[PDB]
RNA sequence: GGAGGUCAACAUCAAGAACUGUGGGCCUUUGCCUAUAGAACUUAUAACGAACAUGGUUCUUGCCUUUUACCAGAAC
RNA sequence: AAUUUUUAAGGUAUGUAUUUUUUUU
């Protein structure tokens, strides 16, 4: 079986750039819980908050477009439709409001939460939404009619985030009881069942392309196919956590930020660390709020934004330089168990 | 419209309670703290280890010492004579006093 | 019966999100095996640590981990921050003269 | 001391029905029914002649504002 | 791989079919003629010996519908499948305090900097210029 | 500043560009409707059909003599317009803009007011004719 | 301005009046109710916001 | 077979001034061009109704101890 | 050159027991 660790060693995995900070929007009055990009046009993104604004940022300039008011409490979770003109936006208030853009107005109430809601995910073909919360159930939305019509029950705690796949299992749901599940909505119960987190999972993100789910956890950061549920691969990670957020780029790319505020990039396919960065924090604010609340890469997947606890949006920019002239990242050491 | 004040009552009974009874309460919470919450037993009660050992409460109300057969009036006064030199010597005398038999 | 968030109570729903959000964080950092003494242990700190933020006093502690203390600031400083931003929305509410209601008022003054 | 809020499965496993007891309430009612798709002297006597900061509290449009309504 | 093409086609519309069987039957259940403009044999008895045909008699309109219907809480045996595997100093230094409070205590349990020469140059200033006025 | 300090664009963003009425994904048309400057025929199978058969009129296009150009003037409501609006219903089969009122009687049709506003403001603002043949 | 706010105001107490009690109607409340000085068990109420304000 | 029914079901009724069907031509049937057949009901001081109510959400207001019940304008 | 009318609720608690024909040794 070594034997083949020691062909492990044949890979040697996929150089990719290094990343860099290219531009620090301030502006937001809360901390900036949650981000969101128009899938379609890569125009603009916009920005959950403390405060329970979002605002809507111009992508290319940086400057501000229109401010979107309409919750009471912190707004945890935005989505925007690939195939319709709404936003999606869900808070601490229990509450979960459509955003029909065209005329910039609340449109569809959801209601039917118990408690503070913090995920929602747009189903891709099915005109559905998901949400979930504190109420460790999921719910899926019939978008037309504003009816819970399924609800799928599941985590023995409250539910940290929640995914739509086209196929089976079409939601994928990480709660604080270490689990990640995997969902059969057409008969209501779990297909498979995925416990090798040691804590709760914060984080998790879907690859554009593999058709697979990589999770989060303290130290841990794991990759799952789909379908059957394997484990694929582990990411290497000395003690990083606390894993806030995770994002997938194109190009195997797999950015995830800190509670520490120490940005750390991998490789995808091998589930190396090929960086390390830490933010510079902002002028006034303290240690303490040094740290990534949430991410995203745009459509190109050249750029990556990331609202931060310093109530600032900081977009990434890869280098243009890079190559091997001085790139090479922390160097490929497959350490033993 | 009243619910403009602010104030209110409850439906109960009739409320202030009378001058003394708030002294009985007050008096009795002093000897709490400085007693530092210990209950000193009665005299007569057959005996909780006591956080000293002498001290009791004799059929009336007042605070005694066993060895020194003084009188006091509050723990105030006792907390003098635990700390004073009479109470000393007479824990000395019962010290030889037991160091010579047993 | 699930009961919306209404203006009457909604800082008592802002305390519960808060006072979760930050079991969350701390329990997540520790490394194992005792939580739920601990866990009521460590809100006592916050609270306290918040009124010491309200009556301008530095809150230092004694032996405390840095990490719970980073955690600790960090959701009191969100806090003073909300709480400041309202302290001046409802003032110039107040000011131009559209209804603040009454105890909003008196509650206002304290804030400033 | 909240702790364990209030799971949903056990208010989704009631037997009340699928849909609430049938109360109909006044936000249920059917709108929005349809989707939409995406594609010199004077001069002279006298003695004396000839950046943003992150917080709230200490920030340069703080001060000015205790500096007007707290006069 | 990628679902594919064809196989995403297909469960879309499996489950498209399956939720409009649930949003259907939600709206005709309740109370609305006006909501509701939005919507077999089935037994061989036992050894199927006598057969059967089922037929569902209309209710009267006025009479409460589900007249068996009434709001219980109901608390829920625990699944049939089980048993999915779980596959998984700093004591001293990850000790909290006891938190004390100096604004509560219910029911039981009991600067360094000097001043800056500005201050030291200015009152020179005042106590040499005013010995200088007195004289 | 200098925390980053050089390749980096620090902006401080408040107020708002993009006055709060706009969009922000643009509604889609594809058709192209000009019924709010003019009421007018975009498409070629709903042209009215013309009884009088309008390659015969093309080719009297070329013999100068057989072409008059004639303009109809007038003072106010005297019926210019409603006067054209007889040659034109005599002239051609169908007409999609007749309502079953227009026809009847009461209203009368009006062919060359075509612009919203003479519509509205009941009366004729820009001149409209129309090229049709007539037997004397 | 100040004649406008005085308008306001006046009416504003007299409100506080008929909302203590229960009523908004002109016919249980003639303006003797709230005019007559205490004297003769009203108000007693100074009115300056009559007048006949310029446009 | 006709005249009817305070009978029923089903279909349809706010859109490039705005409908369908057909034959041919380019594309290779969507779509474009061309010839042709048939278009009931509703529309231009714009509409199934020569009539006219209520509710919901979000804005701006008015009464102002708070919710219901409310003031009165807008958008959807 | 013209306003506009009123009903509920936040105040007098709340809780427990009480009219019963003698279940076979
Ligand atoms: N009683 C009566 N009224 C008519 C007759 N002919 C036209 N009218 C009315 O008089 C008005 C004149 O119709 P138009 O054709 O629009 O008037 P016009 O000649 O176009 O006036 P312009 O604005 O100058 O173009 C219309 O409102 C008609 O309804 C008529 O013979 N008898
Ligand atoms: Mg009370
Ligand atoms: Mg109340
Ligand atoms: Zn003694």
């Amino acid at each position: 079986i070594v034997n083949r660790y020691e062909k492990l060693l044949s890979q040697r995995p996929e150089w990719h750039a290094p990343w860099k900070l290219s531009r620090v929007i301030n502006g937001h009055l809360g901390w900036v819980r949650c981000v969101a990009i128009d899938p379609v046009d890569n125009e603009w993104f916009i920005t959950g908050s403390n405060d329970t604004t979002m605002k809507v940022w111009d992508l290319a300039t940086g400057k501000l477009k229109t401010t979107l008011a309409g919750h009471v409490m912190t707004v945890r979770d935005v989505a925007v439709s690939d195939r319709h003109p709404y936003l999606f936006s869900v808070s601490e208030d229990k509450t979960v409001k459509c955003w029909d853009l065209e005329k910039n107005q609340i449109i569809r109430d959801y209601y039917g939460h118990l408690s503070g809601v913090r995920t929602v995910s747009i189903h891709p073909t099915l005109d559905l939404i998901a949400t979930a919360g504190r109420d460790s159930v999921i719910k899926l939305w019939d978008m037309r009619t504003r009816i819970p019509v399924i609800t799928l029950v599941g985590h023995k705690g409250p539910i940290n985030q929640v995914q739509c796949t086209p196929v089976d299992p079409q939601v994928v749901s990480s709660s604080t009881d270490a689990t990640v599940r995997l969902w059969d909505v057409v008969a209501g119960k779990t297909m498979k069942v995925l416990t090798h987190h040691k804590r709760s999972v914060r984080a998790t993100a879907l690859h554009p392309k593999e058709f697979s789910v990589a999770s989060a956890c303290t130290d841990d950061i794991r990759s799952w196919g789909l379908a059957e549920g394997s484990l694929l691969t582990n990411f290497e990670s000395e003690k990083t956590g606390i894993i806030n957020t995770l994002s997938i780029n194109q190009d195997d790319v797999l950015f995830a930020g800190g509670d520490n505020g120490v940005l750390s990039f991998y490789d995808y396919k091998s589930g190396h660390k090929y960086q390390s960065l830490a933010t510079r924090e902002m002028v006034g604010s303290l240690e303490g709020e040094r740290s990534v609340l949430c991410s995203t890469f745009d459509k190109t997947g050249l750029r990556l934004i990331t609202g931060e606890a310093d109530k600032s949006i900081k977009i990434w920019k890869q280098d243009e330089t890079a190559t091997k002239e001085s790139e090479p990242g922390l160097a490929w050491n497959p350490n033993l168990s | 419209m009243n619910y403009l004040e602010g104030v209110g009552s409850k439906k109960g009974g009739g409320g202030i309670a009378s001058e003394s009874q708030f002294n009985l309460q007050r008096r009795k919470e002093v000897e709490s703290l400085l007693s530092k919450g210990e209950n000193v037993p009665y005299t007569f009660q057959d005996e909780q280890v006591r956080s000293n050992p002498y001290i009791y409460k004799n059929h009336s109300g007042k605070l005694v010492c066993k060895l020194c057969n003084t009188m006091h009036m509050s723990w105030s006064s006792v907390e003098r004579h635990l700390g004073g030199k009479k109470h000393g010597l007479n824990v000395l005398r019962r010290g030889i006093s037991i160091e010579k038999s047993s | 019966i699930v009961k919306t968030t209404t203006k009457q109570r909604l800082d008592a729903y802002y305390d519960l999100e808060l006072r979760n959000s930050v079991m969350d964080d701390i329990l997540e950092m520790m490394p194992e095996s005792i939580r739920q003494k601990k866990a009521r242990t460590i809100l006592q700190h916050l609270s306290e640590a918040w009124r010491c933020w309200k009556a301008n006093i530095p809150w230092d502690v004694p032996g405390m981990p840095a990490p719970i203390k980073k955690i600790i600031e960090r959701y009191i400083k969100s806090k003073a921050d909300a709480w400041v931003s309202a302290a001046h929305y409802n003032r110039e509410r107040i000011k131009r003269g559209a209804h603040v209601e009454k105890t909003m008022v008196k509650k206002n003054l304290g804030r400033l | 001391t909240s702790h364990r809020p209030q799971l949903e499965a056990r208010s989704g496993a009631k037997a009340a029905a699928y849909t609430p007891t049938g109360i109909e309430h006044a936000r249920l009612l059917p709108g929005h029914t349809t989707l939409k798709y995406r594609k010199r002297s004077w001069r002279k006597g006298t003695a004396f002649g000839r950046g943003y900061i992150n917080d709230m509290t200490k920030s340069e449009y703080h001060q000015e504002f205790l500096h007007k309504h707290v006069r | 791989p990628l679902p594919t093409k064809a196989e995403i086609q297909e469960c879309t519309a499996r489950t498209k079919s399956y939720i409009q069987r649930l949003v259907n039957a939600k709206l005709a259940n309740s109370n609305n003629r006006a909501s509701s403009r939005y919507v077999a044999p089935a037994n061989l008895l036992l050894n199927n010996s006598h057969h059967i045909e089922v037929v569902s008699k209309q209710m009267d309109p006025l009479l409460p519908r589900f007249v068996g219907k009434k709001a219980r809480k109901v608390v829920a045996p625990t699944e049939n499948d089980e048993v999915v595997p779980v596959l998984h100093a700093d004591p001293n230094e990850w000790k909290i305090p006891a938190a004390v409070s100096n604004w509560k205590n219910p029911n039981g349990y009991t600067e360094n900097n000097t001043i800056n020469d500005g201050f030291m140059k200015l009152s020179e200033a005042l106590e040499n210029a005013d010995k200088k006025a007195r004289q | 500043e200098h925390p980053y300090g050089k390749e980096v664009e620090v902006l401080m963003e408040t107020k708002n560009t993009q006055s709060p009425q706009t969009p922000l994904v643009e509604p889609v048309t594809e058709r192209t409707k000009l019924q709010e400057h003019t009421i007018f025929t975009q498409l070629k199978k709903n042209i009215p059909k013309t009884r009088y058969n309008r390659d015969y009129m093309l080719s009297m296009a070329n013999i100068p003599e057989r072409i008059i150009n004639v303009g109809v003037i007038g003072p106010l409501h005297s019926g210019k317009t409603s006067l054209m609006d007889l040659l034109v219903i005599d002239s051609h089969k169908r007409i999609p803009d007749m309502s079953k009122n227009v026809e009847l009687g009461w209203k009368p049709l009006r062919y060359l007011d075509n612009l919203k506003q003479e519509i509205d403001r009941g009366l004729s603002i820009k001149l409209n004719g129309s090229t049709l043949l007539c037997t004397d | 301005p100040l004649l406008d706010i005085l308008v306001k105001g006046e009416t504003r107490i007299q409100n506080r009046v008929k909302l203590g009690l229960n009523s908004k109607m002109p016919t249980r409340f003639p303006p003797a109710v709230f005019y007559t000085p205490k004297e003769l068990g009203g108000l007693g109420m100074i009115s300056a916001s009559h007048i006949l304000i310029p446009a």
